[PDB]
């Protein structure tokens, strides 16, 4: 950006001072830096800032469903083990009988 | 009963985690980071092809002038200018998205 700004203050009398498109050969100057230097520059810049964000939301979703994986295991464990101690009463009465 | 529905439980959370990651194809972050490089590309293309184009204001008149192939000595050098500037480039950036 200051190194833009230099080279664009540089044209201003070049840009006031004619009247016309393309013909000027200034503004296509400035207009070469600044969409290089600033406008793709930065879109570019964000995009990674933002893709790299989404690059741990993805890896935290991925890590959610593991996570929930365990827990259900664990879940259906405490299941499994009530069902053994039902299980073993049975044996125990069977033992009474 | 309780530890296969505990079970079901599991493979529901898998489902619902996997359906909403499957119909999310592309995030909120990823549109928006897809669409600032789309058009940081759009914006650079634009000023390597105005880039090109203004040099070759002053190379058209002696390409046109001259007769020849390497004897014209600037012919050349534009033609390729287009084919790297702005063919290769076009060619890899849409490649890339």
């Amino acid at each position: 950006a200051s190194r833009l700004a230099g080279a664009a203050a540089d044209l201003v009398p070049n840009i006031f001072g004619f009247a016309g498109g393309g013909s000027r050969w200034g503004a296509i100057a400035e207009a070469t830096g600044y969409v290089m230097e600033f406008s793709a520059n930065v879109m570019n810049t964000e995009a990674d800032k933002i893709s790299q964000s989404e690059t741990y939301r993805r890896r935290r979703q991925e890590w959610e469903i593991q996570r929930n994986n365990a827990e259900a295991e664990l879940k259906q464990i405490d299941a499994q083990l009530k069902s053994l101690a039902v299980r073993r009463e049975a044996a125990v009465l069977q033992k009474t009988s | 009963k309780t530890v296969l529905e505990k079970s079901k439980a599991g493979a529901q959370s898998r489902f619902d985690s996997y359906g909403k990651l499957y119909d999310e194809n592309i995030n909120a972050g990823e549109n928006q980071a897809m669409t600032l490089r789309a058009s940081a590309a759009g914006l650079t293309t634009a000023v390597q092809a105005s880039r090109l184009a203004g040099a070759a204001a002053d190379l058209v008149p002696n390409i046109f002038g001259f007769a020849g192939g390497g004897s014209r000595w600037g012919a050349i050098a534009e033609a390729t200018g287009y084919v790297m500037e702005f063919s290769a480039n076009v060619m890899n950036t849409e490649a890339d998205k």
